[PDB]
């Protein structure tokens, strides 16, 4: 009882965007806006944060929406801006606890577009403090400064109670997320990313996607063990002695 | 069943955690005889599978 | 057999031009101006079931004058209540003109 | 340059063989297991390469793959005779409901020889032998040879497969569909198939 | 052995039916264009239901395959099936991967898509034989398939007292009319789910949170201007 | 010098279109419609008639466009009803000369879900003629017939 | 193209000119303005579909419903006009 | 192409990827002078090989 | 790295595959037809990736041969995974007579052209004409209608030859053609002077030529 | 390269002191003769000559 929500979406330091927060609706929110004003942009902020793996993110343009892979520009790179980026969403469990979870982002330098991520995740936060509050520092000049993962780990290890967790793979940061109850299903392993990142993508473009329609049973049957390993176990003793005899 | 009821269920049903549901066990009664070949100690409960 | 025809109203165009009209004097005394206060006052001339239609129009024009120099302070804006039956809005105010 | 998985695709080992058979004109059923699994695993990039020769790959409703030739078609073209039509559309009708029960998916050559003298008409008979034939044993033999023959081309096709023995009998496999009728809402295909027969 | 096996196979068959079954149900009477409805259809394979059918009963004409200790229980199944459908070839891959797939219950089934159009029946589901409107609208009922079926996976590794989110996105939502969004609309709020959906001001929908986006130009840098609306309702 | 124009689009026996004429515009026509209505089939009625090559005519969805598929159908059969069926074009030259130009279409009959196509040409029609009425004939109270 | 064509082509006949564009709804107001002046600027029609009506001032209009009817489907339309 | 790119809008790959095809016209003067100087190419090509 | 295409394949071969002459070539090959030096094109595509389309058609069982007067072909292996036929007798006496005015000196003058009649004539002049006229018909004797029917023959395997490569007639006029060297296989079997059996021998071992 | 075919020995070999124009370079696009790196297909293109 008491589904889960998604509270709200920040963004810092984005192109076009130095420090905002939506705050998302219980059943439906709406952006709007002319053209080019920002509105994909922001889908591809929450879809970035979700999902942080550069092998998988690809913002191809709506038009043209089902070629093939193409160019070598992923499309992400020139969403950014100099100096640090980051991405966070802000998430209430049935169990009414707090948690801030995202990804810092930074422009590689080079000729190609490349870009540097690394996910993160805090617990325990006072509900009067905003993630806005949490990545600026309200410096003398008209517009204040942004502050790396270093000033970030020391301002959130002096709060009492608070818990700032940093991860160095992406396996890591899905199991917390689901285990906290943020997504239906742990991502056990790359091809499990594939397939998450199939139906988020499948969504945001629309139509009867292709991918989902050729592996149906792949998708929508869940698979059984119980029919497996008894015949695993019965079949042992002719494993070993056969791998022997070789 | 979740990881967090399950010791519950295990003390709450004992030694019979394994035995079979059977809604009548009127029917087992002539089988009954029969049974040379089973676990020194059998479980039955009646009631809807 | 032959065609028919049907027609558009203009009600909303003419919405605009009222709101338009209304709203120009804080550019020309380059006015602080509040969504706020701007859109309480100005829902109360017309009846609920329009009133969605008058925020929206409202905002769009309120939206061209200037920008709001708080919005690079880091700090968000509270959701502010402009009608009963409880309709909100979030906007800093508008300074840079 | 060329596609990565296209590249990969026509590395793999199996190409060459299965290229080989669908040139030909087989078709690929899901019998072929390994086969079938291929196709389905690369068809965006195979269907690619074939359009380069002017040539459509087509995997039809029932799962079955095979190849379509344009009539700019690279590859030389050769066309099947009206007694192999018949064949087909005789065969389509055998993949019918009693069948199971009847013969258990294997059938022999003479089901088909009597199903066909039964189910023709006596005139497009003597045009498949000779105009000039009547009714005649010698007539008949021939037509018995012409049937083997056929068959033959047939199972060239991947439509029917011999049991592995000498004797000839077989089993029907899905892609004679091919031969067979249009389908509309709620008609029944045993009428249909004998609408065209006819 | 034997008859006990087919019998776990047939009663997995018949509980993944039912609850296929059950989420069809919660697709009933969607209203897109001319499409109503929507379904996925489930059903057996011959080859397989043969097999399971001579598993269950025929196993007296076949201990010999099934007894000979010089080969494994899967490979014994591999054998079998071979036996049946005399035709079908195997690329000389190893029985025993043969095997354990016919041990994998999923490959017995046969999954489709269908829509019920028009003054039509139910037909499969093509892209190319729809609108555009339809073809989004089909999208979103399957993708909510796959998060309920995902949902019912998961339960068994979580907390009793946990419920995971659910959020889904629609990019150029102008392609969808009127009728086709309240539809969308209840049939989220049905399932708990939230939408985000972006839309170049064509559409304005009552309920919900709003946000207008103006980019300008400001000290030489692009800047988006933001505001928001909501309770409407 | 005056630049040619299209006149008007006429489509019959088409999937929901039984005989209907289009009234084009000397700068911009816009079709409206809820989801499903035929505007799409509008468009591909008029390419069709433009442009009779079978070879190139695939009709993919809005969504996935630009993927090259290779698609099993290519979308333009379902749109026809059976019998016979016509699209074709009204244009005044530059030259003031009024032409007719168009397309006949009829489904196959057989399991490949193929179609035939016929064009063809008018010249010198009068301009009191409407292409609705000289494709079909007037039978029984109000009820006409489509002629081959 | 038609530059191209400008030798072959008999001196009196300017060629026809007509483009397509379908879910012009992803289009705001300010680009639509800017595509029709564009195109008349150039003596060129469109032709452009949408499941609302995106061009009230402009050009002609028609409005397409489709109804089912006695176990098949027929298309209605109608006509707008940008005042009343 | 050039059609069903308008239809569906956008920048369309094809056309982008060979717009030298699409846009420059052929000339005859060229070809006529290349004439001549196409048979002595050719020529040379036979000799080389 | 992954994803790259040295992994699965060479550069140079993907590069050849890719090339819009390819697909022409294959059909044409697999066919049975020769390349020479006059088809510019193909022959220069050839050329340039030589090994690495022996190296591909390798994979079929079947070498792809460069004989030493510079043109291309097929043999297939025993094992092939393309079927392999054999020539007709009357195709071998038309193809060592068009070696033969290949070679002339004396007919190098016609700049290539030849007519029908001209090799008709040649041919007579060589072979036993009575005992050559079996193949046509089993009691011929020098009749006419016989003769005609020879002619015909012979006007149809040359057309034969034709498709395989080894003669082109010209643009506008039927009854004239040009050779190319691709006819020097025809020889295979007097090139070296030495024991006819012994060179029968390594041609069937290498699989150039069967017996009847 | 249309410079150096175009300007011959015997009046411009007072010419060619300059670093960037030499005879040879001719039969240096030999190299790129064999095949350039052309990718769609329609009509006929070939190579650098
Ligand atoms: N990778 C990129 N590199 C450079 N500019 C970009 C990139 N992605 C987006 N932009 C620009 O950023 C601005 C916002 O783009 P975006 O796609 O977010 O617009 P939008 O509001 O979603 O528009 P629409 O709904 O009409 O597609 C536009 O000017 C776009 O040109
Ligand atoms: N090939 C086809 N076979 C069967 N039905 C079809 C086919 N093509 C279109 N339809 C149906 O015809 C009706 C008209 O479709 P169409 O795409 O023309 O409508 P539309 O008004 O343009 O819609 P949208 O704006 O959503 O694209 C829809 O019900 C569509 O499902
Ligand atoms: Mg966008
Ligand atoms: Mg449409």
């Amino acid at each position: 009882i008491e589904r889960g929500k998604f509270r709200s979406l920040t963004l810092v330091n984005w192109n076009g965007f130095f420090a905002r927060t939506f705050d998302l609706d219980e059943l439906v929110t709406t952006l709007s806006g002319g053209n080019g004003a920002g509105k994909s942009t922001t889908m591809a902020a929450f879809v970035t944060a979700l999902i942080p793996d550069l092998t998988l993110l690809h913002f191809r343009n709506t038009t043209e929406a089902g070629a093939t892979s193409g160019s070598r520009d992923k499309g992400l790179h020139g969403k950014l801006r100099a100096g640090v980026c980051y991405s966070t969403l802000d998430v209430i469990n049935s169990r009414h606890q707090r948690v801030v979870v995202g990804v810092r982002l930074q422009q590689v330098a080079g000729r190609d577009r490349k870009v540097d991520i690394k996910p993160f995740m805090i617990q325990g936060l006072p509900t009067a403090i905003q993630p806005t509050q949490l990545l600026t520092e309200n410096v003398g000049e008209r517009q204040a400064r942004v502050l790396p993962l270093n000033e970030l780990k020391d301002r959130l290890d002096e709060m009492e109670g608070v818990q700032f967790k940093q991860f160095n793979s992406i396996t890591d940061y899905h199991a917390q997320m689901f285990d906290l109850g943020v997504i239906p299903k742990r991502l056990r392993s790359a091809s499990d990313r594939s397939k998450f990142y199939r139906l988020i993508e499948a969504s945001l473009y629309g139509g009867i996607s292709s991918a989902i329609t050729r592996s149906l049973r792949d998708y929508l049957l869940p698979e059984n063990s119980g029919v497996r390993k008894a015949f695993q176990d019965m079949e042992a003793a002719l494993r070993e002695n056969r791998i022997t005899l070789e | 069943i979740t990881i967090d009821d399950a010791p519950y269920f295990s003390a709450l049903y004992g030694p019979a955690r394994h035995g079979i549901v059977v809604p009548d066990l009127s029917l087992v009664r002539p089988h009954l005889e029969t049974l040379e070949d089973c676990p020194e100690d059998l479980y039955l409960i009646e009631g809807d599978p | 057999l032959e065609l028919e025809y049907e027609e558009f109203s203009e009600i909303n165009d003419q919405l605009a031009a009222m709101i338009e009209k209304a709203l120009l004097v804080y550019q020309q005394e380059q006015r602080p101006l509040d969504l706020g206060a701007v859109l309480r006052d100005y829902l109360a001339q017309h009846p609920l079931p329009r009133h969605f239609d008058v925020a929206r129009i409202l905002v769009d024009q309120a939206v061209r004058l200037g920008v709001a120099e708080a919005d690079f302070s880091g700090l968000p804006a509270e959701w502010l209540a402009i009608n009963d039956y409880g309709a909100k809005v979030q906007a800093h105010v508008i300074d840079t003109y | 340059f060329m596609p990565v998985k296209l590249a990969q695709a026509l590395a793999n080992s199996l190409f060459p063989e299965l290229d080989s058979q669908l040139r030909a004109g087989r078709h690929i059923g899901i019998d072929d297991l390994d086969n079938h699994a291929f196709l389905m695993d690369f068809q965006e990039q195979l269907e690619e390469f074939y359009a380069r020769y002017n040539v459509e790959l087509i995997r039809a409703p029932e799962g079955f793959f095979y190849l379509r030739p344009r009539s700019t078609t690279l590859i030389p073209r050769s066309v099947l005779s009206e007694l192999d039509m018949m064949v087909g559309k005789i065969l389509c009708y055998l993949y019918l409901s009693p069948e199971r029960l009847a013969n258990q998916g294997i059938f022999t050559s003479q089901e088909l020889y009597e199903e066909l003298i039964s189910l023709a008409d006596e005139g497009k008979l003597m045009k498949f032998v000779n105009q000039r034939s009547s009714g005649s044993d010698l007539d008949k033999q021939k037509l018995q040879e012409k049937v083997r023959t056929t068959l033959n081309r047939l199972r060239r096709l991947g439509m029917v497969y011999f049991l592995p023995n000498n004797n000839n009998k077989f089993t029907i496999t899905e892609a004679v569909f091919r031969f067979g009728a249009d389908v509309r809402s709620g008609d029944d295909p045993r009428e249909i198939q004998l609408r065209m027969i006819r | 052995s034997s008859k006990s096996v087919a019998n776990i196979i047939r009663k997995t068959i018949q509980r993944e039916q039912n609850r296929i079954r059950m989420l069809n149900q919660g697709l009933q009477a969607v209203s897109f264009g001319q499409v109503r409805g929507v379904r996925l259809n489930v059903n057996v394979r011959e080859s397989h239901a043969i097999l399971l059918d001579v598993l269950s009963e025929q196993q007296e004409q076949h201990q010999d395959l099934f007894n000979s200790q010089r080969l494994t229980f899967s490979e014994a199944m591999a054998k079998l099936y071979q036996r049946l459908n005399p035709q079908v070839d195997m690329g000389q891959r190893l029985p025993q991967t043969i095997g354990e797939e016919l041990l994998d219950y999923r490959n017995y089934l046969e999954l489709d898509v269908e829509v019920n159009r028009g003054s039509d029946g139910w037909l499969k589901a093509e892209s190319g034989a729809l609108s555009t409107g339809e073809a989004i609208g089909t999208g979103m009922s399957i993708l909510v398939m796959v998060v309920q079926s995902w949902e019912e996976e998961s339960r068994r590794l979580r907390g009793k007292d946990i419920s995971p989110c659910r959020l889904l996105f629609l990019d150029e939502a102008a392609r969808l009319d009127a009728k086709s969004i309240a539809t969308l609309f209840e049939l989220c709020e049905r399932l708990q789910m939230q939408l985000i959906i972006a839309a170049p001001e064509n559409i304005s929908p009552e309920k919900g949170t709003t946000y207008k986006l103006v980019r300008k130009v400001f000290k030489n840098h692009e800047h988006v201007h933001v505001v928001g609306l909501r309770g409407f309702g």
